[PDB]
């Protein structure tokens, strides 16, 4: 009844949200064709979420493939679901964004970010009850990132008392040798603090830490990237998808998860991770910091809030015994301005492979680790105004980039603002 | 005492019914002033979504002038 | 004549509503089709179960209750469920998008939207009463639908029927089973809203409940359906005064008149006895005596405070079953000579007590034991502000730093209600210590 509108922009936003409807799809035992044949009625309860159904009992997901370039949207309809989502849906240009922002939010993607609507509000206004739009994209590109954060606008501009919500991919030199990354990162971010409701921030640098370290895999592919991402996305959006109390929807989320507007940056986190468990061991790794999927330390601050989510079957008493145990012993990593800041969700279905895992989400501002690393490789190359000819090729102007990096440096200081205060 | 005896009675009427009414009234006032105030906050948000698209179009504006020369 | 409308308000109310409707059909007779076999007046009657119960043509015996809620899942488990019968599908209304957790979307927003409509649906229950008595409304502090649309009902309910009775049963937010951070702001909120238009309002502590079932019923992880299910007990035994009468049989309005001396002070300790499962149960005959002592252990109460900390104000004993006079008079003396429970100055001390014959009834495959005799103690006693002053701190913690407050002032409110309520409440602190000073 409370319809989610899925949209993926650019390559990578496609990449992980073609991933992201693979594995749901799974757990709620559609097949690429859009038939169901599952074995429990709890995977059709609440399908409408994030399927449109229709003629012959045919589960269409209601999504919205966009990009600058033509490639993504062959490799998707060629993938393995590739057929089942809604050919009307895919929205494609010819010229691509070359990880240009300004091309993807000010000049190729605006003239494309129309067509890209129309297929939004057909959506929509077929859905009983809207409750908002997740997007799937990185901050490293132009498209995703450009147009990403453009469309993020416009749609605002439709359904401003709708929820926002963002799976946001941070760039890391680690895995990607353009160098610009920063700049785009910082221009996305520049708009996201002001125009959603909840980022989750998917960092490549750590998605690569903990396939080179913990998974011990020599040379992360992309592939390899996305495995934990697409595992991130299923345990963040469990509460949406089933039958459940904790955060049910869009809404009650972010009402639980932000605060404060725009300290709305959530860190994920995840559990097990393994590649080639007891109550306990699982929530002492899902506060790990090897297991967050942003390359914070939440030792290096506090939390605001924290939404915990165990799938399995499992006791609720050991869960419970174990979240009150963290939180005691973990005491000063919680701000004790907002009293019984961390919930706990408990969901019979585990996800595909496991017995039994455990999903993260925490509002730390240990986040602020995060952007400040963005700021530094930004302000490296902002200061000799390098690669800037690109940008005000397309119209740009120098304060633009001045009012991003600027507003970053805020939303930093808020986040050490509320972890320095106190009670008395 | 007959007289105190209705001096009474429409004294109980006048204040259940002075209650009715500015109960009436406070919520009526509470119902106006939030809806001036929600308008108001959805107002300044599209405010600057507006100000967004006319920032574009001078971004536009600047580059079809920088081409040229 | 003496009927009473039940109103329901968000999931807590109305899934409160489906364990108290249940035990009160078992407690009559009636059957899930709203058949009553043992009632041979058909169409209508005057009897005392009517008060919560009408009659169609039919044979049917129907609730007065509404149903509301702003979202339709709890409701809608309701019109498919076992007692889908019970209810015209008028008196279950629902809305489609819920309040999110948030006061002013239930106040506001989206109350707004439905609350015209739902005055329409408890005016057509009321036009088929010839003597109502009141209103019960069931709801939950926590919930936006259950504060803020609650609130917004309270208000327009004193203004549609004057100063009509209106009683609460308000669930009192636990960490154990909460689902939002912002339920002491909306806590705050509802009770400052309503205060003015409550007469009487019972509170439950889910953590009360929550402890009770853990320790007297051995269930490692309560659910709502364990809590709903004992909750309505004890609702049961409040309105059981209404719902049958016998010689013994004293009726909760007399009751009323003792436990509040001043329209504020108004929000009495409910205690019950006995909890027990029927492993413990079997071969343990427990007595007048011993369940009357159980009401003055604090382990008993629906809220967690210490009454040997406070002052009475009143002591209200709602006995049901195998139940004499002589027993009650010899249990209470001996309390009275062991327990120090020691009164304000302005007040009498002997205890009000009541007695139905009809003893208890258990739903199947419940974990409370059906025992020959239970009690149900309700006592005003200064105490009960610890609640207050609980909530009033988790408040205070997080409207010091405006935390989560903007969800709120962009629904349309200001920072100015939240002040004026916290300042109520304040006030309402102060008046709990002030009765409890002695006199010059
Ligand atoms: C030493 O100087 C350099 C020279 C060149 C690239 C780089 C450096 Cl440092 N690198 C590593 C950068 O990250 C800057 C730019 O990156 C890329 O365009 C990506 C990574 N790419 C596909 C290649 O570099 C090809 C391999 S050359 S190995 C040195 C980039 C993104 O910053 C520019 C702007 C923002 C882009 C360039 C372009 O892609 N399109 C556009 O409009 O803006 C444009 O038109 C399609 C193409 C750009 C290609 C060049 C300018 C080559
Ligand atoms: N985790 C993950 N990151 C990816 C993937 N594909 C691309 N990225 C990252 O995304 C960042 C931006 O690149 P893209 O998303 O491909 O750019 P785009 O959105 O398609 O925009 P344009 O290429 O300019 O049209 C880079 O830093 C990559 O590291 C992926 O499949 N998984
Ligand atoms: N005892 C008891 N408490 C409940 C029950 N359901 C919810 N609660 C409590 O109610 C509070 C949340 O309010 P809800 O009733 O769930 O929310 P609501 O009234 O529907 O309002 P919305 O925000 O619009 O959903 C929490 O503190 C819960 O613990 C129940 O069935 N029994
Ligand atoms: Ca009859
Ligand atoms: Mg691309
Ligand atoms: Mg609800």
């Amino acid at each position: 009844m409370r319809e989610i509108v899925h949209i993926q922009a650019g390559q990578c936003g496609n990449q992980i949200g073609a991933k992201f409807w693979e594995v749901i799809s799974d757990e709620h035992g559609i097949d690429p064709t859009g038939s169901y044949h599952g074995d429990s009625d709890l995977q059709l309860e609440r399908i409408n979420v994030y399927y449109n159904e229709a003629t012959g009992n045919k589960y269409v997901p209601r999504a919205i493939l966009v990009d600058l370039e033509p490639g993504t949207m062959d490799s998707v309809r060629s993938g393995p679901f590739g057929q089942i989502f809604r050919p009307d849906n895919f929205v494609f240009g010819q010229s691509g964004a070359g990880n240009n922002w300004a091309k993807g939010h000010y000049t190729e993607g605006a003239e494309l970010v129309d067509s890209v609507l129309d297929v939004v509000r057909k959506e929509s206004e077929s859905c009983d009850c809207l409750q908002g739009f997740q997007l799937t994209h990185s901050l490293g590109g132009g498209t995703g990132s450009g147009m990403g954060t453009l469309l993020i606008s416009k749609i605002r501009e439709e359904y401003p008392d709708r929820i926002m919500n963002t799976f946001s991919v941070m760039p890391s030199p680690k895995v990607s040798d353009t160098v610009v990354e920063p700049y785009n990162a910082t221009l996305s971010v520049h708009q996201l603090v002001e125009n959603t409701d909840e980022t989750y921030c998917i960092d490549n640098e750590a998605l690569y830490d903990i396939c080179f370290r913990t998974l011990k895999l020599t040379t992360p592919t992309y592939g390899d990237l996305n495995h934990l991402v697409s595992a991130t996305m299923s345990g963040v959006t469990t509460c949406l998808r089933f039958p459940g109390q904790l955060n049910a929807d869009l809404r009650k989320l972010a009402v639980n998860m932000v605060p404060f507007p725009r300290l709305h940056f959530f860190m994920p986190g995840f559990a097990p991770l393994t590649s080639r468990l007891t109550v306990p061991e699982l929530t002492q790794q899902m506060f790990d910091s090897k297991n967050m999927m942003a390359a914070c330390d939440p030792r290096h601050g506090r939390y605001l809030t924290v939404a915990a989510i165990f799938r399995g079957r499992m006791s609720m008493k050991e869960v419970d015994e174990q979240m009150l145990n963290v939180q005691n012993k973990n005491s000063s990593y919680f701000v004790e301005w907002i009293p019984n800041n961390v919930k706990t969700a408990v969901c019979d279905i585990p996800p595909r492979g496991l017995k039994m895992s455990a999903t993260f989400i925490g509002n730390s501002t240990a986040i602020q680790e995060l952007f400040k690393r963005i700021s530094e490789q930004f302000t490296a190359m902002f200061r000799r105004k390098a690669f800037l000819h690109w940008y005000t090729g397309e119209g740009m102007d120098e304060m633009e980039f001045t009012e991003a990096e600027s507003n970053m440096n805020d939303l930093v200081s808020e986040y050490q603002q509320y972890q320095d205060a106190t009670a008395d | 005492k007959r007289e105190h005896e209705r001096e009474v009675i429409q004294k109980a009427i006048e204040e259940n019914n002075n209650f009715i009414k500015m109960a009436k009234e406070k919520l009526a006032q509470k119902m106006e002033s939030n809806k001036e105030n929600r308008e108001a906050h959805l107002a300044a948000m599209l405010e600057r979504l507006q100000e967004k698209d006319k920032h574009a179009e001078e971004v536009r504006k600047n580059k079809e002038l920088k081409e040229e020369a | 004549m003496r009927e009473c409308i039940s109103i329901h308000v968000g999931q807590a109310g109305v899934q409160i509503g489906n364990a108290c409707w249940e035990l009160y059909c078992l407690e009559h007779g009636i059957q899930p089709d709203g058949q009553m076999p043992s009632d041979k007046t058909i169409g209508g009657g005057d009897d005392s179960f009517n008060t919560f119960f009408s009659e169609t043509g039919a044979g049917k015996h129907v609730p007065r209750a509404v149903f509301v809620d702003l979202e339709p899942t709890v409701i809608d488990e309701v019109r498919t469920g076992t007692y889908r019968q019970l209810f015209h599908p008028e008196q279950l209304i629902t809305g489609k998008e819920d309040a999110a957790n948030n006061y002013a979307r239930g106040h506001y927003t989206i109350g707004k939207e439905i609350i015209d409509l739902v005055l329409d649906r408890i005016r057509k229950l009321a036009d088929q009463c010839t003597g109502l008595q009141g209103f019960l409304v069931f709801h939950s502090f926590g919930g936006g639908t259950g504060s803020g649309f609650t609130s917004l009902l309270m208000e327009r309910l004193s203004v549609d029927y004057g100063k009509k009775s209106k009683l609460e049963f308000s669930i009192y937010p636990a960490p154990q089973v909460s689902t939002a951070v912002v339920e002491p702001y909306n806590s705050i909120l509802t009770t400052h809203t309503t205060l003015e238009h409550s007469d009487c309002a019972f509170m439950v502590d889910n953590e009360a409940i929550y402890d009770i079932c853990r320790r007297n019923l051995d269930i490692e992880r309560p659910t709502y359906t364990n809590l709903n299910r004992l909750i309505s007990q004890i609702v049961s035994s409040i309105t059981a005064s209404l719902r049958f009468d016998g010689a013994l049989n004293v009726d909760l309005t007399e009751f009323q008149t003792n436990l509040v001396p001043y329209p504020r002070i108004h929000f009495p300790l409910a205690t019950y006895a006995p909890v027990i499962s029927a492993e413990k149960a079997y071969h343990e005959q427990l007595s007048v005596a011993e369940i009357t002592n159980a009401c003055f252990e604090p382990a008993n109460q629906m809220v967690k405070c210490d009454p040997r900390h406070g002052k009475y104000m009143a002591c209200c004993l709602l006995y049901r079953g195998d139940v004499v006079p002589k027993d009650v008079n010899a249990a209470i003396a001996t309390i009275k000579t062991k327990r120090s429970i020691q009164f304000v100055d302005w007040c009498p001390t002997g205890f009000k007590v009541g007695i139905n014959y009809q003893p208890p009834t258990v739903v199947p495959g419940g974990d409370l034991a059906k025992v020959q005799r239970a009690v149900c103690m309700l006592s005003n006693t200064t105490a009960i502000a610890e609640a207050w002053a609980r909530l009033d701190h988790k408040f205070d913690l997080m409207y010091a730093k405006r935390a989560f407050v903007h969800w709120y002032v962009g629904e349309g409110m200001e920072e100015g209600e939240f002040s004026e309520a916290r300042e109520d409440m304040a006030a309402l602190e102060k008046d709990y210590e002030e009765v409890g000073v002695d006199s010059v």
